[PDB]
């Protein structure tokens, strides 16, 4: 939860600043998978590259409340990720088989979610996760459809 | 064709504002002689990345933590911590050791003789700030920071951005005029000002207070601000923001005394403080926490934070310019976003492998 | 570790109460995979649908011992789950390739484990985990058996 | 055929009892004016689900935490916290501010003049409960709850279900009979009883104590129960169960005094207390924690908890009926269970995909 | 984070002591996959077999700093492991597709890493993780190469 | 051919030394009567594995925590905690209750009258150790351990392996010679020694101190060592190492007094202490923590720890031989290692399955 990113090639500041430019267009409209992957790759690399928690900083923590809450959020996210069904060709992030339904989720809710809001016009994360979990069963998605099998045959 | 699917980005390059509903974060100062822990004397891991420009446009659920002179941000001002050692001499009352540091400015009562706006709400547990002077003041040179609960809290912000109060004490010079006549002044005096931290750093500084009434210091306690929000939500104390504000300027170390003489056959009390010592400090947050420095604009009607050409930093030092504001931020948690592909979602490349094998035949 | 399940379609109370009826038969005897899946689906959905830790409640925690112990148990369970070998057709829960030995583990041990007991008559979880880990090697299970390959051929 | 395999269910819809070996859980009360934190005034996230019926049949390793009037459950009773302000008047001894709330009932010594059963074992570290009266009782209206360690603990349960002691103080009226004659009554008097919390809520309530000896209050300290188990296992303190018990009825706010008059040329002391003020409270646990309310039966010879037609709740309010018991429960961790399939275990659908492709050809 | 390994068939002491013999040769030079797997199998089994956190010991913890730091390191390791690309045949540990380069990483750095050092001569874990993350993309490794496809065909 | 790939071993059978930069670990003692928590009276889960031999050759980044008589390890010695109860009798000064236990030996000033080497650096916050004797000493039989901050810290190690100081008090008998003549001895006297814990365990032990000056005990406080490193790095306190050292020998329970008589028409003060009671203790660490016992050699110029034929233990008891040193260790986190295969890396067995299917045809 505390790290000294000295050996890495790109600190948190550089990741955020250099990604903001494409994040503008990401906030504007639906982008392609290549766009999103290019926009998130350095952040994913940085958060897959820390060596260990820096003890010199960690052992001085007096109030563990913020650290424990952050760790709990990370653990909940990891638990949810472990059960997500993801497209095989994208390993940096998880593309679920849940089709984007524009009528149900107009783009303003998505933009507000990307902005970090939680008001009544924001995308409802719990409901979306419920829909994705229900639709992403292994018995509904792992077997390729009849069209692909016919095309192979 | 085009197929859009929901995707989860676990580590997005986004940031979110640290709010008053967050629990206190770690701010590391590089000088343990004058500032309590946590301590880190290292430079930023990526010094070349400090100061990179960025446009910010985010929302929030709870009032963000911002420091500076702007709506929604806590204004800074000098706070003075005074240690007074009683002296047995008949012509001297005390010997003084003062530390002046940039910290959180309390709101003032313009009508009530320019005092501090004060709130009695939600008094926290803790040792009350001392009202007397300990006779045995050992280790005088070494400053010891003890957290204490003031008699009343000072209000730092009471507007539509929220109500922020601080139960840490604020020290000032004053006169005890309970039994005196109306000629006894009731206005508190600050021994140091903002310029004392900035202008003519290497030049001798002196402060002289003179009155026919004894000079008292209150409220006492070597205790740093612990602001919290009480409206429209109730959040935990944040005793780490003063650490960010205190590194923005040199701290000034004063030594002094209060002496007594005779004037018009009456006791005359003079507080003399002098300083030729300033200490520069560096306060840093560490990943996943950062600071957004610049023209932070907080609009509470839509709960929006915007800034054009802000800078991303992790450390604050004495070259900080208080024309800019500081917004505490943290790396954003995973997000959900629609993404468009040119093919249907696939669980595994098994069909692709079979097709390649068949084509090879 | 603390959540406000407002947006979800089924709170914890409803999940527990509506599952208890089938939990009776689950306690009585071995059930089919469809039975168990139907019995656990709402609980899994609820625990894959929380959005974020509720800060209003989390920031008031004084004693973190219970929270930290619960988080440690969750992290241990996630670590063990990450190395389990599971049948491809069930994604809600993990069906291991370890065959149920009625002679070694008579049903009373299983019922006592389901009841939440840890006396000497309860199923030994550590020993069972050892057996499952030993028998679930990728080099013993990932390659389909000769019978399936012959049937395809 | 049939193939049975071990399966792991990470999030089963089961529940397990919260035990005395657990560390304290969070109970949220909706009124910070009279009850300390944590605070949450929100209704349950799913109010429509509160009260759903369930049959419970579980085991346990350590004694479960149960409240109510049944074996293995801690019985409730009214506890009184009294704040006393000394008065300079010669005819008045004190002014009183009392709070009566439903909390954990201590066992009584039927042989030893109906006092409390007490234990001196495993005295915890902490500030001892005060024995004197603070002369400067500022902020009298605002009740300050301060944890303190009593002179001796009160026993709440000393049977085959376990030994539970509480080192928090219990307040009662008594007489200083150490130096008096045998006519000084040694029996402790409770200023309030259970009926003071339920019957005639909106009607005026008065309590009068008269004696030729001064009335003393002890043990002092505005401190709430912190029960712990010491046998057959040693567990941590649980300062949150009283929060559940206190919401089951209104709390009653009393004021009053103790006055002195002359009777038969002797000092006569009268404690008068009045109340026309009751406060309703709501205490809630949050997921993964819940409460099972009803006829909880705990059998320790097999360590079994059973209940027929219990109700699952998360909140306790003043309409709670103490004919039912409360069992604290938590969502069960992952479990291991055999499951029967109609085919052998398969790692991947690759064989199925190949078969489908071949059939397509 | 605290356990009583009573039901297990091998405690931590036995695992460490019996593995040190082969750990000598492991420190000496690059070994085969079978050697490493045999060397680590006891430890992986032990750390995949603990039942639950021992409550009697856990509830007595006063200073949670060390426990929280250990849990944070474990969570970071689990997060990194979830995104690693591993050879299918080895399930006990993860064999990445990153080729060992003796010229870049001479054996002394590896030996110092195994010894638990973090000096300027030790293998740079952050840089290695960066290289592995960049080289282990699903679009570069999941599809078998042209040689294998031609051999099948 | 041969193909070498990087592999990650998440749970390797390696160990790493616990360093002074680690936060305190848990050490469990089996007797709560004389030693504070945490408590566990169970034998090791695998008693048959205790004492297994191992050669150790590891590195470290921060100074490892080692106990014993060797460079880089803290030497043990007896420490005495004394409880003094004043007596109203004119011929008696105090009654005594003493506990002698093996703990961390402070360095000595050979030039300065064989006193303790002392450091005033980095004074921690906390309750100062008492300088007076409380008149009301209740519960005298039950020893109450109070954490207190000494007037100055004792130095346990000040060499190239690091500077370790301990702000817990050390108790010794001495004389107040501030106002006396030069004949008042200034040397401190230890009432107990190492042999008092080992030799003739079941035989009566007596200690007699006689002087014409009153015997004083200081520094007071029933407080156990809390060593920390201050150079070349600053680490947290470690109040758990004394728990390991105290189980290596029996603790000895003394009772006694100080009496006053007349000798040559002058006051003559005698401290008498006697003990026929020793208590054996067992202190255990739990996985992932273990202890490496034997000839630990720490080389700081390369930061290497080596041992030939050490033993792996988890518990220390009274049969421990202090010819051996103790190194705290923990199971190593995941490591990265090259591994050689005889085939290229493969994501899935799909090609293998296809080849097998084709061969079947
Ligand atoms: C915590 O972190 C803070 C912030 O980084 C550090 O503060 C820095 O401290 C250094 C060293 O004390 C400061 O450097 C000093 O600054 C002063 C001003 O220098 C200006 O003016 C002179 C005029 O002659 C110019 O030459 C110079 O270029 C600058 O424009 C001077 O007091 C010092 O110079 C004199 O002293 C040094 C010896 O100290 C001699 O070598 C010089 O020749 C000269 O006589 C010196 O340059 C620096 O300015 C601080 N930075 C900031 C941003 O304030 C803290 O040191 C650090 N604390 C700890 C404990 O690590
Ligand atoms: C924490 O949570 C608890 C539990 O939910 C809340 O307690 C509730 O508080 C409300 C508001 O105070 C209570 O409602 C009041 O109840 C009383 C009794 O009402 C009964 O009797 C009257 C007889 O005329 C009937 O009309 C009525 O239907 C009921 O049968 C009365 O004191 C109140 O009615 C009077 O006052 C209100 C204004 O307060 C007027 O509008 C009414 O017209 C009338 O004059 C009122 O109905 C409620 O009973 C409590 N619930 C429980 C379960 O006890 C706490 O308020 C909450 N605390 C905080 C700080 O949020
Ligand atoms: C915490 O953990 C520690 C460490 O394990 C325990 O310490 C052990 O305690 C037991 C019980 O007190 C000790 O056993 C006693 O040892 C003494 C010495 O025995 C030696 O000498 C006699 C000489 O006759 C030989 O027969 C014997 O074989 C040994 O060589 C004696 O005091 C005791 O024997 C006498 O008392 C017992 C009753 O107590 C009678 O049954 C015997 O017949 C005899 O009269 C006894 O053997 C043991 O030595 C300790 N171990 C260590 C390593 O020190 C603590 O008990 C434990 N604490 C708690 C609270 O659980
Ligand atoms: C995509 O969404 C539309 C609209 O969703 C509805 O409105 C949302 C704002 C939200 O409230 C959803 O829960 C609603 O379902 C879906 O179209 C609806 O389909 C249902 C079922 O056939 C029909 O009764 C409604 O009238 C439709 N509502 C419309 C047209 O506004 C649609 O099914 C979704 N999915 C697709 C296209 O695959
Ligand atoms: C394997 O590594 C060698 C050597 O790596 C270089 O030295 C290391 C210590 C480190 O600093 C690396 O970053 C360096 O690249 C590589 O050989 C180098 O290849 C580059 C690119 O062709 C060339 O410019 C350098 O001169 C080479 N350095 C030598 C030969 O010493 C090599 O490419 C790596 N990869 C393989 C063999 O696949
Ligand atoms: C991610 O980081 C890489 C570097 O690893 C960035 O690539 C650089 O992009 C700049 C600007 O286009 C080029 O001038 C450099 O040559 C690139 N460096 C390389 C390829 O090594 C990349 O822009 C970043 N991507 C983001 C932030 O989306
Ligand atoms: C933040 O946004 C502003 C406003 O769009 C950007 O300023 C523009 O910069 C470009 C490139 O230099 C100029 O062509 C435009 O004229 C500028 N616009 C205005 C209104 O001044 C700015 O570059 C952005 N900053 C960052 C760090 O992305
Ligand atoms: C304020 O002035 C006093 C008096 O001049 C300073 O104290 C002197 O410090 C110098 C330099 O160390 C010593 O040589 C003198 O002996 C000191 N005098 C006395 C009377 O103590 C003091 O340092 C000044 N305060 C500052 C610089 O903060
Ligand atoms: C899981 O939850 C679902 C709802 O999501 C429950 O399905 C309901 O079952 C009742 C009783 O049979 C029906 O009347 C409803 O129409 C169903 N709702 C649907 C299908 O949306 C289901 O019973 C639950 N299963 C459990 C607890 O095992
Ligand atoms: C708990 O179990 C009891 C006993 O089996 C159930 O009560 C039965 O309810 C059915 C359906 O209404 C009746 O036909 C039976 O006669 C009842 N049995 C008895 C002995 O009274 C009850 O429904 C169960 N409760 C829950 C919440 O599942
Ligand atoms: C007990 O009685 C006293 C005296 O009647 C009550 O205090 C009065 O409260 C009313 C209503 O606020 C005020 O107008 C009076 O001035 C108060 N009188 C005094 C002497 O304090 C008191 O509220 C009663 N206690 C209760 C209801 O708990
Ligand atoms: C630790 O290493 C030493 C030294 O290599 C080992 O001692 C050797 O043991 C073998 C087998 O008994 C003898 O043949 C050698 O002569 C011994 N060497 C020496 C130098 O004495 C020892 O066995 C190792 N210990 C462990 C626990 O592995
Ligand atoms: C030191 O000696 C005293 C005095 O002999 C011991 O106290 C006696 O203990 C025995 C055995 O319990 C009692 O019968 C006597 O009444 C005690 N005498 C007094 C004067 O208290 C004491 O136990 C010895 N201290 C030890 C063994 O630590
Ligand atoms: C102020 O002066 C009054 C009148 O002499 C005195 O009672 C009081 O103690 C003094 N101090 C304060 C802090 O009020």
């Amino acid at each position: 939860f505390i790290f000294t990113l000295i050996a890495v090639i790109m600190g948190l500041i550089a990741v955020t600043a250099t990604a903001a430019v494409a994040g503008v267009a990401l906030h504007s409209s639906v982008q392609s998978v290549n766009f999103v992957n290019d926009w998130q790759k350095n952040s994913t690399r940085l958060w897959n590259s820390q060596s260990s928690i820096d003890q010199k900083l960690a052992n001085q923590i007096n109030d563990l409340r913020q650290t424990v809450i952050w760790m709990g959020d990370r653990l909940m996210s990891l638990e949810h990720r472990f059960q997500l069904q993801c497209d095989w060709n994208t390993s940096d992030f998880c593309i679920t088989p849940q089709i984007y339904n524009e009528s149900e989720h107009h783009w303003d809710m998505v933009r507000r979610h990307l902005q970090g809001r939680e008001d009544n016009l924001t995308l409802d994360i719990s409901k979306l996760k419920e829909q994705i979990f229900e639709a992403s069963k292994a018995h509904l998605n792992l077997v390729p459809g009849t069209e692909a099998i016919a095309g192979v045959a | 064709a085009n197929y859009t699917y929901w995707a989860y980005v676990p580590f997005p390059p986004l940031i979110r504002a640290v709010t008053w509903m967050d629990n206190p974060i770690e701010v590391y100062v590089n000088d343990s002689v004058w500032v309590p822990g946590p301590i880190d004397d290292r430079c930023p891991a990526k010094p070349e990345e400090e100061g990179m420009m960025i446009n910010i446009s985010i929302g929030y659920r709870y009032p963000p933590i911002c420091l500076g002179r702007a709506p929604g941000c806590l204004m800074p001002a000098v706070q003075n911590w005074l240690v007074e050692v009683p002296t047995v001499s008949p012509i001297s009352r005390f010997t003084y050791h003062m530390v002046s540091g940039m910290s959180l400015r309390p709101r003032v009562n313009y009508l009530q003789d320019f005092s501090y706006q004060r709130s009695l709400k939600f008094r926290p547990k803790g040792k009350p700030c001392p009202k007397e002077i300990p006779k045995e003041s050992k280790n005088t040179e070494v400053l010891v920071w003890e957290e204490c609960v003031a008699n009343s809290a000072v209000i730092l912000q009471n507007n539509e951005f929220g109500t922020i109060i601080d139960w840490a004490p604020r020290g000032q010079f004053y006169h005890n005029c309970s039994g005196q006549t109306q000629s006894c002044p009731s206005a508190q005096v600050s021994p140091a000002v903002d310029s004392d931290l900035t202008e003519s750093l290497d030049k001798h500084k002196h402060k002289k207070l003179q009155s026919f009434y004894p000079w008292e210091w209150g409220e006492k306690g070597i205790s740093t601000p612990r602001p919290k929000i009480i409206s429209p939500v109730s959040g935990p104390e944040h005793p780490e923001l003063w650490r960010l504000t205190v590194a923005s300027h040199h701290i000034r170390i004063w030594s002094g005394n209060q002496t007594l003489e005779t004037r018009d056959r009456k006791p005359f009390y003079t507080v003399d403080l002098n300083s030729s010592l300033t200490v520069p400090l560096q306060s840093c947050v560490k990943p996943p926490y950062m600071l957004v420095v610049g023209n932070i604009v907080i609009k509470p009607d839509s709960q929006t934070i915007t800034c054009e050409n802000c800078r991303l930093l992790t450390c604050i030092d004495s070259t900080f310019n208080w024309q800019h504001r500081i917004l505490l931020v943290r790396a954003r948690e995973g997000v959900w976003i629609p993404v468009s592909m040119d093919r249907p979602w696939e669980a595994s490349p098994s069909i692709h492998i079979l097709t390649e094998v068949l084509k090879g035949v």
